[PDB]
């Protein structure tokens, strides 16, 4: 019976099990159920992380400082652990020993309680070839009595569909609602608690430390609650700060250790920025342009997006930036993005929405299909997501899309959050949104017929405004609209694609010089309004690629390199000479 | 799966 | 009242032992008071605390501290949302009806459709009416729900689960926080 | 794998809940970096405070054959929970984990593996690593909150095409050997 049952009022005396810091009014409820006359077994129900446990346990502990009333004084408290009382069962009867051993016990001292930790367990413990005969089937003409008092532990979840099942059973257990503390009360449990970690550590908690665990857990680290949160943070800040440095070791604990590995936990960088990734940020519109030519709206937009989101300007309970990028083709809409999240090192999550034209495929973003009993049922932007917190979103042709796919949206943009249809909950605080679409190239290319020339300009976004609703338009943070690339832009282009040609001739061994000369003439040909910078391609293919092809294959091109390229202006052909 | 047994002592 | 209360809120007992439980559960709130606060004795006071206890609910004969937020939550929240007086008039006077007990029978609090231009405030005003009244807020995106299939959920769970969780999502939300604000954002797309 | 391994050392050295869990794709290894650290601890390349920790394998399926009774599974799960217990640097390596949640000898019941586990975990008596799949930890893993809780995901994905050279050069004396064949640099690139 010893082996079964562990005393939890001894652990307490040799500090075994941690304090208990509030909770005044849950214990109250307690004691007022354990010294009720009949069914005075107590049941302690919440979210899993909220303490159901410590309060079973600190129950123990309050005991020994002598901070209960008198009637729980003298009491002792005892653990039940099912497998060790299953163990060794195959004769039939043991079972049955072990658990009226037990409950003898419990009725002949008439001070003691039972603490069942995860009691949605004895509904069927001892039941042996479909048999009814179970740990619940027998304690319970022992609980209605009152001679025994049992103190349960279940999440709601095990609760409602594995405890409440049986009505008689949860009728003598008193559901004991325990809801998450506040931000305050788990500042107060954190002090409590503190002396414990900071010894296992050998490390000390600043008084701000603690308070940003508390609210950092709460803004960047979902699916768990407040006080679990925070001691998570604390405890991984106790163990990387021990064993990080060999020497030059920092005793305490700062508010920068804190914010670092809520970082590492929510895959997010932190809020240092102004020292370490202040040069990153400031290079990034320059060499944004470099990569992208023109355009430089859309790039403003998406770097003073990322600064304000670092600088802590950022929308609470919005995404990093949600932007509309609209215009004609190869113009650099979908360009920007993903050079953008090159440049930032950061996952590119690229989702083509010309897939996404029936209704019906809309529910593989928030699921799976109906009836699909197949696991891996996750949607695919939600799993997205949650695998990377901090990634850009781009969503290729949006008009495409049938208009149910706007609808998700507006809680992504609005709230920040989409939820699966499991109920996994995808966080897109930190995700930057955008879209492209070509909705209005048709409007503005279109030519009038009348007398008098229309001037075509706010066309665009008339068509833009009949594709989407205003409230998706509204939650947008700004509609970009891409130009057509000037002359001058396309000599830059130009050069571009050649570098990017010497690169590939990089690796073959051969180097390409061209003339200024040449460039020019390539851009005359190449440049087209409607077709944007892609013709400039089939020129260099055409042109330069050509050539070199069939002497990299066979000629001087195989080794050695040293190309050299020029025209004449009589001519107006280029030249391609090759002298390895 | 979880079935009772009954043994018999040899005499 | 306690037989007459229990019935009236507790919904997921019987009778003669959900009467039991408010009569057992009474006496012992006596026994931890101090032994000269009305140990002797329990009023139909204590009856109703120990009701509202056991469902969660907002207990009868409000304090005096309720009634200070109760008549300035008119007013807090005409700091945090303007020029929709006649929305918060509408929910926060239907709070009032159900505390002073001239609320439904057995309907809710209130059951409103908030239908306007964008950016007016519908969802603001109900998501600060949870922090004003320090209850929890129970948010389901309504765009999510589209389909036929996804409807079971709020009453179930998938065809063919063979798991344990065969609960609904808006039914163990309203059980887990029965006291709280439902909010269905764009319901029409459902 | 150092920034691997440093996540996992750290959360094995919390007070409670060091358990750390290793989530990624199919054979991105996730199983080479529980049996790698346990190869780096011999080596001394580990903290001093994770020295002298012995880690241990456990098979779910031998511990499922033979049981054929109420309570032999228990007998010997609890008894390995025992030995954990003992060795404070005991490590136990679980993996395919998901399959803890599904019932080990549990019919028609709810004591399984994982439940018996869980006061333990929360309370740091033992140390649990996990390695398990993106799929099978959204939708077998995580179902369970609690169990969920006491484990830190840990996300392992495949480093880059040019660090799996690396990788396979201190692999390749082990497959040379094997086949008696010498790979040639340019081969394994
Ligand atoms: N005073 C307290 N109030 C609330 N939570 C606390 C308190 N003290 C400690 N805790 C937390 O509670 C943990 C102990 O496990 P619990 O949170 O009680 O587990 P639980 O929620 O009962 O778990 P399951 O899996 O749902 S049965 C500690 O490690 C802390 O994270
Ligand atoms: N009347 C208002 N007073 C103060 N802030 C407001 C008001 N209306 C909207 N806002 C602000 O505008 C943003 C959106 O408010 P919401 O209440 O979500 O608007 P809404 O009109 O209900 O939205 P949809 O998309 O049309 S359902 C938030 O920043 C609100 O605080
Ligand atoms: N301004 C630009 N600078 C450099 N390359 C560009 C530019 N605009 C377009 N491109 C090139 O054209 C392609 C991008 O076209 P994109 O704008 O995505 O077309 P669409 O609008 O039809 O989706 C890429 O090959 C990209 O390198
Ligand atoms: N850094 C590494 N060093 C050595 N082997 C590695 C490394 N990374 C991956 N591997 C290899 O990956 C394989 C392990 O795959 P594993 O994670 O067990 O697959 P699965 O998830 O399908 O069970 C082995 O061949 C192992 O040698
Ligand atoms: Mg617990
Ligand atoms: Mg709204």
């Amino acid at each position: 019976t010893e082996n079964f049952t562990t005393n939890l009022n001894q652990l307490a005396r040799v500090g075994g099990i941690d304090p208990l810091i509030g909770r005044e009014k849950e214990l109250e409820r307690a004691i007022q159920v354990l010294c009720r006359r009949r069914k005075n077994n107590p049941l302690l129900v919440g979210e899993s992380g909220v303490g159901k446990t410590a309060i079973a346990e600190g129950l123990a502990w309050r005991i020994v400082q002598g901070d209960v009333p008198e009637v729980m004084a003298d009491c002792t408290i005892y653990s039940l652990d099912i497998g060790s009382l299953l163990a060794g069962t195959k004769y039939r009867g043991d079972f049955e020993k072990r658990f009226k051993a037990l409950l003898k016990q419990l009725e002949q001292d008439t001070n003691s309680i039972l603490f069942i930790d995860e009691i949605h367990t004895i509904i069927g413990a001892g039941a042996a070839s479909g048999g009814q005969v179970d740990a619940a089937n027998l304690i319970k003409p022992l609980l209605s009595s009152g001679k025994i008092r049992v103190i349960g532990s279940t999440t709601y979840q095990e609760f409602s569909n594995i405890f409440e099942k049986d009505r008689a059973l949860a009728r003598r257990f008193q559901k004991i609602d325990i809801t998450e503390p506040s931000i305050e009360e788990t500042v107060q449990i954190i002090n409590g608690l503190k002396p414990k970690y900071e010894a296992h550590h050998d490390v000390r908690y600043t008084a701000k430390a603690v308070r940003a665990a508390v609210e950092l857990a709460v803004k960047y680290i979902n699916d768990r609650h407040l006080p679990d949160k925070a001691i998570d943070v604390i405890d991984e800040a106790g163990a990387r700060a021990r064993l990080m440095p060999v020497s030059k070791r920092k005793k305490t604990v700062n508010v920068a250790d804190i914010e670092s590995v809520v970082a590492r936990i929510a895959r997010i960088p932190e809020k240092s920025v102004s020292q370490s990734d202040r040069d990153t940020l400031k290079n990034l519109g320059d060499r944004l342009k470099m990569l992208v030519f023109g355009q430089d709206k859309a790039i403003e937009a998406l770097t003073e997006a990322i600064k304000m989101a670092r600088a802590g300007l950022g929308h609470e309970h919005k995404p990093v930036g949600s932007f509309l990028f609209a215009g004609p083709t190869g113009v650099g809409k979908t360009e920007v993005t993903v050079q953008l999240s090159k440049a930032l090192g950061i996952e590119l999550l690229r989702f083509d929405m010309s897939e996404y034209m029936e209704r019906h495929t809309v529910s593989r973003l928030i699921g799976a299909p109906p009836g699909y009993v197949g696991f891996d049922q996750g949607g695919l932007l939600t799993d997205a997501v949650i695998k990377h917190p901090h990634a850009v979103l781009l969503l290729d042709e949006i008009e495409k899309a049938h208009p149910d796919v706007f609808n998700i949206l507006l809680q992504v943009m609005d709230n920040g959050t989409l939820t699966d249809n499991n109920g996994r909950k995808a966080d897109f605080r930190n995700v930057v949104l955008v879209m492209t679409t070509n909705a209005g190239v048709r409007e503005t290319e279109r030519k009038s017929i009348g007398l008098i020339h229309q001037d075509n300009s706010t066309d665009a976004m008339e068509e833009i405004k009949k594709i989407f609703t205003p409230e998706f338009r509204n939650r947008l943070d700004n509609i970009i609209w891409f130009d057509h690339l000037s002359t001058d832009v396309i000599h830059q282009v130009v050069d571009k694609f050649i570098v990017e040609l010497q690169v590939q001739l990089d690796q073959k061994g051969v180097s390409l010089e061209v003339s200024q000369e040449a460039r020019n003439w390539l851009a005359e040909k190449g440049y087209d309004r409607a077709m944007g910078a892609r013709p400039m391609a089939r020129v260099i293919q055409d042109n330069l690629k050509k050539p070199l092809a069939n002497e990299l294959l066979f000629g001087s091109l195989v080794d050695g390199g040293q190309v050299t390229v020029a025209l004449d202006k009589e001519k107006n052909e280029l030249t391609y000479g090759f002298q390895s | 799966e979880k079935v009772r047994d009954a043994l018999k002592p040899p005499s």
